[PDB]
């Protein structure tokens, strides 16, 4: 069936229509077909999909925070990659560029002109603003207000005028669309070759997009986080922070994943780079980036489970929201862990704990066991505890253990480790410190206690078999170790595991193996 | 257009220009020294207010005029003497200026027994039994209801309340106060039901009105009647060396109280501005007109607050662009030395009217007495909203900010009988608030004609700063609670609120088991409670906050978490208060606790049948309150 | 995309391809034939219609589970019989099959006093005192609890209920029925809350338990009975030429119930089909599970009805492209037979879900007993949305269209206690409906075992059309209900109730003036109340139908227009029927009248001061409901 999509100014109308002719000469073979929606913004194209108008618009990883917000409930099906079809990269890196000899560094960017992507975009504003909201004068929110203070002079694509003067200084009414000169990783850096800002924020590919010249190139520094100055050339050694690739997205629920990724699939064999003399998806005439960006050299499939907030991940979700609260961070306080339960039983147990530990654990529920693995990812959860197998499917996550349950009875069981494997406890990169410390106090207070449970509460005993741990546990031993899910598993059961999951595969670790 | 900041510092520059000291003065003048509810310089402040309303030009301006019962001294004046066994003997000892509004009023006559404060934990430690007895105490304890109160659940005969030296350091010792007995909000004779001459007034008795008559007497009265007791007082009560525990046996006092009811005109005046966003939608903000004294600090700061509230946002509006979302509300009642009659009465007036539209209230009464510390009693929903506000209002008088004992939330007192605030909260289910520039003791002449504008500017030299810094408080809370879509309102307070409540019920899980009773159901109550916050603090998070649409959805939600803690189950006429958590009664979490307590001792004084249902009830009211919270009705499982 | 006259024909068709009756008949096989609540054959159906509703790909299907407390027959089977004035004697009257649930289960023994129906008016013509003495009723008259009770108000000792020959054209006359006399909705051990182990179940009783004993007998015993009795029956009541109006002086009748309480698991299956708009909002629908007898018209209609309309408008969506703007809820009801207890519990349990999210309630129980006329009982709010039905379905045996009588508004009777449809509108305050293609005398073996499919499709031969024309109303109600942006509730129906209860109350305007009372406030009470409607009506008229945000502040007050009538004042657990026109108790604006008539008679069963505070409450609540439909509060000035 005809798989709607969306444009953004004239010149990628312009692009869409070529877009539709080229494709019905070969098509179409089973069904495929694109059509054509005229829009303002990406905040329309958003809306748009939301409303039916649409079927999918590609967006940047920044602004698919965006998208899944509600109403709009847009999940990525279909995530481009760059660098080569041989070696795929679904990370590209952002940098801000500058002229040779400025004298500006990193830490000194106040008073100075700037050319940003697109208000919300992740090289352009996401990452560079990043750093510098928690050094910002006070008032930061308006996160803008305090942008148009910091800089001189600034062209904020998609901003709004009225309320922000000083942010469209550089591009006037700071227009969202290619209709305006200064758009997008080639736009900034025609505000920059052009004299009108001191510094661009984009990808480390922009420069050869733009220069073709390495003699023009060398007129161009690149600035590092340590204050510093490198080569161009030299995006890998010296930049700001590595971000996910840009993925065209459609509804979480109607929007055809399937028949969006089989027309992307065909595309990118008929009209692609290096496939085509008549249509290239990667390059147009009519302007740079249209529908998808230059830089990237295919497309590549977003796992079914994977959703918006477990693509960008923990660490660039979590910096995206508190660059938009103001929020600036250790006072070692901690928070109250929250525990993780699969079954009734579980939160059940939790529950009478939660009241026990006086709010130091909290509960929090999922439906099955690799769902409270995704939640203790995005935020939702903190720990729980996971066998062998399931370690191995949470490591590949990003979650290391902390604790084990050691089950021989000894006179110091957390002192000394023991390896088995035995049933870990997962927790979170930043959660590992109270998770080992909260966990631990529960110990002296819940743990190796006598039979009188009938009266007080017993944290290992469980009212049928095995419900937050295991019941013939006897204390939770800390990994002293900096161990993760290789570390812990030793060697050989690592691969063992790995095979068996070849063929058993889980929508979650086909997700969380993806990028 | 204008965000927070540009808003805080536009009402800074409204505060410092604005002079607060002035205008209590002019409260204070002549035509306003006696304030007494419903007489005829109560009603000349009010058409005061009322054309002051109108000439901050606010949208709207209105009155509402109910025909509520009061007490007063008559031309019968009460007495208090001291007699012998077979008949009249001894000295008169005083003849009361002041009364206690909505006492018996009768002649009672027998031994005297000092019982302190008049707490219930005050009787229960006195050696001497109060029955069939009258009894003495110190006002400030508990409300003076609670005192005529807790002193008639032990079959006492009458109450006397007099002022100490220590906790009052008054010179002169003859001054008489004022107050009232009635242990409700309101009027006492239209309980849960509005008094308009609609109803017709038809014969209803609250229940809330004491069968014993009580009276208020000077300290030098009370130390003429310990010259006739004997039997030192204890060190634990911090009291004077005069204090005298019984009377002897040959002589006894008697008490004659002729108090007469009164029906008079109270008026309540009104003043709002519309909200741009949703009108419909707002947050009240009142204060006290009526005084029995001059009351400069019982009503003339407040009053004057609202005064200058209503012009500083009128202002703002008007003249600075200020974009309300949400309309607010101005109101000064009257009848408060009733117990917050005047506003009561509104509540159970339109009721119907502010169902789900009045999302909050701010009490402006008594918030300046002092200036060594900042006291401040709400419902949790507010105290995100409050301590955000701390940290941003700077002391009068310090330069520090108000926020400075940082588990400030855990030393938060519930709200009482006698603040206006009280209604609001415990009976129409809208988060209330009531802040303080308080003393550690509480102002001398608070009841006292003492309370002239003379002595609050003499015990508060930069009485104008510390007014300013009051108003600003005030100020943030409205600039707070409608400048923006997101309401300031904190859902996630509560789970303190809950866990605290199970925990103190699980030290009984003890006699919990032993009667065929299990504590599992509550620790899920709780827990789910918990878990449909996150949700919704989740909901929140993963939300456009630009889409009109989907913030109504979760703002509305967040709106009736207050509601749905209102106990459904009692009858609101009988019992008005009928939130779970600060209401009065069996059905809140308090007394489910109290009636378990008599359980630990194995005494006849708990009752098994109430707990089973006081439990019942309570549980399934903290489970239901979480399953509405959540989202959806279809959806949730467990 | 679709209007509302492509979803009437796509409706239809459904309609005509959907076979009734062999799903009326599968309901009636030997694997569900007997239904006892809480029987394993019950639960059968219950997992039956489950798998049903999982099996028509519904968005959400979740089940409920209470444990109420009913009542059976134990081995100590009941008995009759008649004895002489010393002490047994006579012969053996009857060993009844059936019973009466709720019950009080004891040994009586005294004169048989026949007090025909059983109605408070036929007690109050009886020539014969019913003090201290049995009595023996004609059911239908009013509900069974009903009979019973204003028998137990004229201080009775029993009751006994049969089915006479003329109101029963029953052949064989030793047939016997069942019935509860509990005069109360849903459990009666868990009264105002629901039954769930979450509450521990705390001892509570209802006080709609009867305090004497109530069982069925057959014709056969009765003229037994009668055959014992003199004294001939008035021609008044159309009865049999058998009937006996007392007992000799020589012997009367002992009456013996042993009924024990047992507590079962009851199960509620629900199947919810989500809105593409207001998801949160929906109608709910409802048919009766359990049945005591085979319950073919009882029960398995109405299951079978649920079944169907929960396909058809699956398929409307799925397929047809059907897009509900709210959601609608299909429900189960178990438990049914003892009075809606099963739907009762889940009221009482998500009240607060429910609070304002339910906007109206569909039953389907006995939409099929004959099909002379087309019956319907509902709230004024739905009166419009019925009339317009009327004219657009046609009955399934005459060609002729179902609005037939225009004055039908006039002829609506209430809704009445043993309707699954009461508790809803006159507890939680959701406006419900009831239509049925009923016959001018009601079905004989309602309750009996009678009640099987061959009667039913006896008594009835074209079964599936009537059965058809039936889930179209009620489908057509769910169409309008849900479909378009503007909710289909006329809160102007309303001012014909009040215009009629303010008339009616005009009459005693001689006895108001006498006492000190003025009926003008509710003259006005009702005037505001039709300008609050009528503004409401042109701000509907002044709006832009597609902007989403006016429409949802004006449908957002209507839906309130059922709840602001429920009464504030009265306890939800003694008096759960709050609603002033439809529930029950002195409340309720007939009470007000009710009691009103008896100062007529200058007696003293008029009692003076209740009716000023019945007028008082009553006519503030009929005034507040008023000044809330409006729009806001700040306006409203008089
Ligand atoms: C209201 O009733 C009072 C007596 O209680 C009377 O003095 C007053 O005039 C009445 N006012 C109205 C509007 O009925
Ligand atoms: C609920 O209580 C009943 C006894 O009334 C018991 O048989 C049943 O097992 C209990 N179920 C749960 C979940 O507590
Ligand atoms: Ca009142
Ligand atoms: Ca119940
Ligand atoms: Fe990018």
């Amino acid at each position: 069936k005809t798989v709607r999509w969306c444009a953004v100014s004239e010149h990628e109308a312009t692009k869409c229509q070529s877009f539709r002719d080229h494709m019905k000469s070969v098509i179409p073979s089973d069904g495929p077909s694109v059509a054509c929606v005229k829009k303002a913004s990406y905040l329309d194209c958003i809306r748009a999909i939301a409303a039916n108008e649409a079927d999918a618009v590609t967006l940047d990883a920044g602004l698919v925070y965006d998208a899944y917000l509600a109403p709009n409930n847009l999940k990525p099906v279909v995530a481009e990659f760059y660098g080569s079809k041989e070696d795929p990269q679904t990370f590209y890196y952002a940098v801000a560029v500058v002229k040779k000899d400025s004298g500006f560094q990193m830490n000194q960017l106040r008073g100075k002109k700037s050319c940003h992507t697109g208000l919300g975009r992740s090289a352009g504003w996401n990452i560079p603003i990043g750093l510098l909201y928690c050094d910002l004068p006070e008032p930061r929110k308006p996160l803008e207000k305090a942008v148009a203070n910091f800089f001189s002079g600034s062209c904020a694509p998609c901003a709004d005028g009225t309320d922000f003067p000083q942010l469209c200084q550089l591009c006037p009414g700071c227009g969202c669309s290619t209709l305006n000169q200064y758009f997008g990783y080639s736009g900034a850096f025609k505000c920059l070759k052009d004299g009108a800002g001191d510094v661009a924020f984009v990808k480390h590919s922009t420069i050869f997009e733009n220069l073709a010249n390495k003699a023009d190139r060398d007129q161009y520094e690149l600035l590092c986080l340590d204050n510093t100055r490198k080569p161009v050339d030299e995006y890998k050694d010296c930049h700001l922070a590595q971000v996910p690739s840009h993925t065209v997205v459609a509804r979480s629920m109607g929007g055809k994943e399937d028949l969006i990724w089989e027309l992307l699939n065909q595309a990118q064999e008929h009209f692609g780079k290096d496939k085509s003399k008549e249509f290239q998806l990667f390059s147009s005439p009519h302007g740079k980036d249209l529908l998808f960006k230059d830089s990237a050299h295919g497309f590549l499939k977003v796992p079914p489970r994977m959703d918006a907030k477990m693509y960008l991940g923990y660490e660039y979700v979590t910096a995206i929201r508190n660059l938009r609260e103001g929020t600036c961070p250790p006072t070692d306080e901690c928070k109250p862990v929250k525990w993780c339960a699969l079954s009734h039983h579980e939160r059940l147990k939790c529950d009478e704990w939660s009241v026990n530990s006086v709010g130091k654990i909290e509960c929090v529920s999922a439906e099955t066991t690799e769902d409270c693995i995704a939640k203790i990812m995005n935020g939702e959860a903190d720990a729980m505890s996971l066998d062998g197998g399931f370690v191995y499917i949470a490591g590949k996550c990003g979650l290391v253990p902390v604790l084990a349950e050691n089950y021989d009875k000894s006179d110091n069981c957390e002192d000394t480790p023991e390896a088995g494997p035995n049933h870990a406890v997962v927790t979170r990169k930043d959660k590992e410190a109270c998770v080992h410390k909260i966990l631990r106090q529960q110990q002296h207070l819940f743990g190796s206690d006598v039979t009188d449970c009938s009266g007080n509460f017993c944290l290992f005993r469980s009212e049928t078999k095995d419900l937050l741990f295991r019941d013939d546990t006897v204390c939770l031993a800390k990994l002293h170790d900096r161990n993760t899910y290789e570390k812990y598993l030793g060697e050989e059961y690592v691969k063992a595991v790995g095979n068996l999951r070849k063929c058993s595969t889980s929508s979650l670790l086909e997700a969380c193996t993806f990028r | 257009r204008l965000y927070w900041d540009d808003l805080k510092r536009k009402l800074s520059e409204k505060l410092d220009s604005t002079d607060f000291t002035s205008t209590i003065k002019l409260l204070n003048e002549n035509s306003y020294v006696p304030r007494e509810a419903g007489s005829q310089k109560d009603e000349n402040l009010a058409l005061y207010v009322e054309n002051q309303f109108r000439e901050f030009k606010l949208s709207k301006v209105w009155r509402d005029q109910h025909f509520v019962k009061i007490q007063v001294k008559d031309s019968a004046q009460n007495s208090v003497i001291i007699v012998d066994k077979n008949g009249r003997l001894v000295y008169l000892v005083e003849n009361p200026g002041g009364y206690v509004a909505y006492s018996k009023a009768a002649t009672v006559t027998g031994k005297l027994v000092h019982a302190n404060f008049g707490t219930k934990k005050d009787f229960e430690d006195l050696y001497t039994p109060v029955n069939g007895s009258i009894v003495i105490v110190r006002a400030g304890k508990i409300t003076f209801a609670e005192k005529v109160a807790n002193a008639e659940s032990l079959n006492a005969i009458g109450v006397l309340i007099y002022m100490d030296q220590t906790k009052f350091p008054i010179v002169n010792a003859e001054l008489s106060f004022f107050g009232h007995a009635h242990l409700g909000t309101g009027d006492p004779y239209t309980p849960g039901f509005p008094s308009f001459n609609h109803t017709q007034f038809p014969p209803s008795r609250s229940s809330g009105l004491p069968n014993i008559p009580v009276q208020t007497i000077s300290r030098a009265a009370a130390e003429k009647l310990f010259g006739n007791m004997e039997g030192d007082c204890p060190s634990d009560w911090k009291t004077d060396s005069t204090c005298r525990m019984v009377t002897s046996e040959s002589k006894n006092v008697k008490l004659t109280v002729s108090n007469v009811l009164k029906e008079i005109k109270i008026l309540n005046i009104f003043g709002v501005i519309k909200g741009f966003v949703e009108p419909d939608h707002y947050v009240v903000v009142g204060a006290q007109r009526d005084a029995w004294g001059p009351g400069a600090a019982k009503s003339g700061v407040g009053t004057a607050l609202l005064l200058k509230l209503a012009q500083m946002f009128s202002d703002m509006v008007l003249k600075d662009g200020f974009q309300p979302s949400r309309s607010i509300i101005f109101a000064s009642w009257s009848a408060g030395d009733f117990g917050s009659v005047g506003a009561t009465e509104w509540l159970e007036g339109y009721l119907s009217s502010l169902h789900l539209k009045a999302f909050t209230y701010i009490n402006l009464d008594k918030a300046v007495l002092g200036t060594s510390n900042f006291k401040v009693s709400a419902s949790p929903l507010l105290y995100t909203l409050i301590e955000k506000t701390m940290q941003n209002v700077k002391h009068p008088v310090t330069g520090q900010f108000l926020y400075q004992d940082s588990n400030w939330a855990s030393k938060v007192e519930k709200l009482t009988l006698d603040n206006a605030a009280f209604p609001f909260l415990a009976y129409s289910g809208i988060p209330a608030v009531s802040f303080c520039f308080c003393e550690d003791t509480d102002y001398p002449y608070l009841g006292t004609t003492m309370d002239t504008y003379k002595e609050l500017i003499e015990r508060i030299p930069e009485l104008n700063k510390v007014a300013r810094a009051a108003a600003e408080v005030a100020g943030q809370f409205v600039i707070k609670l409608t400048h923006d879509v997101e309401l300031n309102l904190d859902y996630e307070r509560y789970n303190s609120q809950l866990l605290s409540f199970v925990r103190d019920l699980n030290q009984y899980r003890a006699d919990i088991k032993e009667m065929g009773l299990s504590l599992q159901w509550l620790y899920s109550a709780r827990g789910d409670f918990f878990r449909a916050t996150s949700r919704l603090t989740t909901d929140f998070g993963n939300a456009e906050k630009t889409d009109r649409f989907v913030m109504k959805k979760l703002n509305d939600r967040v709106m009736r978490v207050e509601y749905h803690f209102l106990s459904p189950y009692v009858s609101p006429k009988e019992s008005p208060f009928r939130h779970v958590f600060w209401g009065s009664g069996s059905h809140t979490l308090p007394a489910l606790l109290e009636n378990l307590k008599l359980r630990k001792q194995n005494n006849g004084a708990f009752n098994e049948t109430l707990f089973r249902n006081q439990l019942a009830l309570a549980t399934w009211t903290i489970q239901g309150a979480a399953n509405a919270l959540s989202g959806d009705v279809w959806d949730i499982d467990n």
